[PDB]
RNA sequence: GGCGUAAAGCGCACGCAGGCGGUUUGUUAAGUCAGAUGUGAAAUCCCCGGGCUCAACCUGGGAACUGCAUCUGAUACUGG
RNA sequence: AAGGCGGCCCCCUGGACGAAGACUGACGCUCAGGUGCGAAAGCGUGGGGAGCAAACAGGAUUAGAUACCCUGGUAGUCCACGCCGUAAACGAUGUCGACUUGGAGGUUGUGCCGGCGUGGCUUCCGGAGCUAACGCGUUAAGUCGACCGCCUGGGGA
RNA sequence: CUGCAUGGCUGUCGUCAGCUCGUGUUGUGAAAUGUUGGGUUAAGUCCCGCAACGAGCGCAACCCUUAUCCUUUGUUGCCAG
RNA sequence: GAUGUUCAAA
């Protein structure tokens, strides 16, 4: 976490100038070949603080949700969050996963009672019929909510990748009132995210760094907690 | 300690190959008293499971508003959607002065002394938008004068 | 379109057939002009008995008529001096000897016949219709109905034009023929129009 | 209070009267504002009382009638 | 300016915009009345008349068919010079000025070193905002100031 | 006598694939969304996408018949030995 | 790709 940590990895790079967002002007250094550059002078000072806020938060143990259901950041996030022993959503995010919490607690005591039932569970009565479409049913409850199945409760702390991408997920966490830290770019734009973290999302070590940054903070907390 | 106050019910209809479907929408005002107060509109086949969906939603919904005593910081201008409200703050004692679906949203509220005259449309799901509105628009003293960095001087 | 009758589809799958005995063509159609001549007695000087089921089994010995009336106290009164009387007209019909079962209804409000006339009474008595209906789907439900719907149709309330009015809460799975439906029909004599009041009860599978 | 579509932009332009007018200095003080003075009848109205047994009613004082005129001063803006 | 304006050539003539400087010194903005311009149709007089085409006629269609369809066909359309002064004359949005995120074009200049900068006009999408909504959105229907025209239930009108 | 006062029953599209609801979100709101779209399927069948997430009635399955095997009984049916 | 008029109120 620098200035030279950042640029080494390429995460200033930004979308074609044609496709920016006004409300990135603070954010934005300069154009070079129609592509918008972020400002590492700009975001790393205010990075930081975001970090600390998000070891203030992981010091009343709470719940950190990751959210990138990018393809590039995909095993990225998760791995991330598992590393932490935090939570994440990683295949797609359902509308109303947080708003509607009722319906997505039904399915989730679903998903539980099939991963249950399927491996720990007596196999027998499987009539050599049901037993696919059932198997089948747990994986797609296990991608959709399985990085949020032990939470059982609302996320403390958001985080996101990219924030036009989970537009609806930081919808649903300004209802909610709870934080959002996202990793927006020149397209994005960082009305709904309450901590704003400038830099491209686009690049698979980009994000690493990114994850990994995040991940020490947490880590960094629980341990002064213990 | 939770004020419940149901402003306007009323029966809507969506027409099907079959005819009418009738259903019943309610507009509730919830106010704690100290400038605490929403409002929240519900939708259901009876009137009884309408009123309890537009509480819940108020009761969310709810918002503060600055008040000096039982009257308002300063003369407010609320409009939502054709809906103009006004509001001014009254004397001690003079009670609440406003057409009924307004007074509801005051009375819960906290508001106690308060002369209040709504222009444009009557529609009371309007005119309670344009009066939160209002609510929201009163500043205290105080926000002023750390806006302009003025140690109360006004007061 | 036009709907099978519930207990007829699934009447070998699961319902109990009303007349459970064994003939040959000599008497087969005698003995079901009997069963019609018991039935249509019992229900009429029993209408305020609130009988709900008659079944009726045929040894070659005697005539045995189980009734599952909601009250027993009124079909047997006191010490059993109408329910004698009962066998002594009812016997006379089948000329074979009488044997009365009296069946114990615990549950009316999940009882389809029992719901039916109590709402055809109500129509008869001018209760409003639309109230009856839901009263009887709330009670239902208040005792354990899994499923209900209720239709009542023909000149509701004295209307020039017939129309149908139907009110389902829950799970009515008709066309799964393992699910169980208690089916039944009354029909309102109203001073306007005759009126018929259909109900379904859904009471779980298998 | 309005005028795309509910009533409502002249078909379009030019242009006199009229309305409005960038910027600076001086000057005037017309508008403007301040002070003072006179007047603004009584009744009414309002306030604090008084008398009718109460009340209506009647009445004492005050407030009000901030409108008009003159005199004196200010000049920030508008006007010359 | 609007109404509008399309083969080419010549003659007379109007406006706009760009560039770098000289010059005047608020000479401005808007405008009741007033005046000019103003599609098509019409009207007057003199031409012209190919095509088209009100009217009119015949044929069909149809219960009927003063229509639609067909076959014709006069005014008119065309020109000169008058008159008329009206259109859903519409962006259904008066004019002038300032301010207020953007993105893709078209079209006419213009500097710089294939790109870049900078003006004029114009099309689409769209942010804030506004709007009853549709939508408008730097060419506003956003935020303002100047002046003018107009409205104030539906008919009657 | 009136199916144009009705009930019950029945034809029809058509076995057509549809009809909705809870909660969430959107819109001042009536409402919308899901139920749309890209495929696919006999089918709102299924999948991917998608502010929707699920759920119900229909669809399918369950019921009946037939196609094959096994076991039991053997008469009134059967005959390898 | 010819033609097909109408329908007081509750
Ligand atoms: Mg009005
Ligand atoms: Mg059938
Ligand atoms: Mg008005
Ligand atoms: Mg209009
Ligand atoms: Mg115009
Ligand atoms: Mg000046
Ligand atoms: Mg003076
Ligand atoms: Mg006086
Ligand atoms: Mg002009
Ligand atoms: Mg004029
Ligand atoms: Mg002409
Ligand atoms: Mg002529
Ligand atoms: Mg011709
Ligand atoms: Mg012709
Ligand atoms: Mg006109
Ligand atoms: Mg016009
Ligand atoms: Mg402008
Ligand atoms: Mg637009
Ligand atoms: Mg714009
Ligand atoms: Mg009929
Ligand atoms: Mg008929
Ligand atoms: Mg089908
Ligand atoms: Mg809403
Ligand atoms: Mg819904
Ligand atoms: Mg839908
Ligand atoms: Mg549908
Ligand atoms: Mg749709
Ligand atoms: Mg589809
Ligand atoms: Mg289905
Ligand atoms: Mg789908």
């Amino acid at each position: 976490v620098s200035m030279r940590d950042m640029l080494k990895a390429g995460v200033h790079f930004g979308h074609q100038t044609r496709y920016w967002n006004p409300k990135m002007k603070p954010f934005i250094f300069g154009a070079r070949n129609k592509v918008h550059i972020i400002n590492l002078e700009k975001t790393v000072p205010m990075f930081n603080e975001a970090l600390a806020e998000l070891n203030k938060i992981a010091s009343r143990k709470g719940k950190i949700l990751f959210v990138g259901t990018k393809r590039a950041a995909s095993e990225a996030v998760k791995d991330a969050a598992l590393s932490c022993d935090q939570f994440f959503v990683n295949h797609r995010w359902l509308g109303g996963m947080l708003t509607n919490w009722k319906t997505v607690r039904q399915s989730i005591k679903r998903l539980k009672d099939l991963e249950t039932q399927s491996q720990d569970g007596t196999f027998e009565k499987l009539t050599k019929k049901e037993a696919l479409m059932r198997t089948r049913e747990l994986e797609k409850l296990e991608n959709s909510l399985g990085g949020i199945k032990d939470m059982g409760g609302l996320p403390d702390a958001l985080f996101v990748i990219d924030a036009d991408h989970e537009h609806i997920a930081i919808k649903e966490a300004n209802n909610l009132g709870i934080p959002v830290f996202a990793i927006v770019d020149t397209n994005s734009d960082p009305d709904g995210v309450d901590f704003v973290i400038p830099g491209n999302d686009d690049a698979i070590r980009a994000v690493t760094l990114y994850l990994g940054a995040v991940a020490a903070t947490v880590r960094e907390g629980r341990s002064q907690d213990l | 300690e939770l004020q419940e106050k149901l402003i306007a019910v009323n029966r809507v209809s969506k027409t099907v190959k079959g005819g009418r479907i009738f259903s019943f929408t309610a507009l509730t005002v919830v106010g704690d008293g100290n400038g605490r107060v929403g409002f929240g509109y519900g939708k259901a086949r009876e009137v009884p499971a309408a009123i309890q969906k537009a509480m819940e939603k108020a009761r969310r919904n709810m918002i503060n508003v600055a008040l000096n005593n039982g009257t308002l910081q300063h003369p407010v201008k609320g409009v939502h959607t054709g809906s103009r409200v006004f509001m001014q703050p009254a004397s001690e004692g003079t009670g609440i002065i406003a057409g009924g679906a307004m007074r509801a949203v005051l009375e819960v509220a906290g508001v106690h002394n308060v002369l209040a005259k709504a222009y444009g449309s009557t529609n009371p799901i309007n005119v309670v938008r344009a009066t939160i509105d209002g609510l929201e628009n009163m500043n205290s003293p105080e926000m002023v004068a750390a806006k302009r960095g003025k140690s109360v001087e006004e007061i | 379109g036009q709907k099978v009758h519930p207990n007829g589809i699934r009447l070998g799958i699961v319902k109990p057939w009303n007349s459970t005995w064994f003939a040959n063509t000599k008497e087969f159609a005698d003995n079901l002009d009997s069963d019609f001549k018991v039935r249509q007695y019992l229900t009429k000087e029993l209408a305020k008995a609130s009988v709900s089921r008659i079944v009726i089994e045929r040894p070659a010995k005697s005539i045995r008529v189980t009734i599952h009336t909601a009250r027993p106290g009124i079909v047997i009164g006191k010490k059993g001096e109408d329910v004698e009387k009962l066998r002594k007209v009812v016997a006379d019909i089948a000329g074979v000897p009488a044997q009365i079962n009296i069946a114990e209804v615990r549950k009316p409000e999940l009882d389809a016949k029992l719901v039916a006339d109590s709402i055809t009474s109500q129509l008869e008595r001018r209760v409003m219709f639309r109230r009856a209906m839901k009263r009887a789907v709330q009670n239902a439900m208040r005792l354990g109905a899994k499923g209900i719907k209720v239709e009542v149709s023909g000149r509701l309330g004295g209307a020039e034009i017939a129309r149908t009015e139907w009110y389902r809460e829950g799970r009515v799975p008709l066309h799964t023929l393992r699910a169980d439906i208690d089916y039944n029909t009354s029909e309102a004599h109203t001073t306007y129009g005759v009126i018929g009041v259909k109900v379904w009860i859904f009471k779980g599978e298998i």
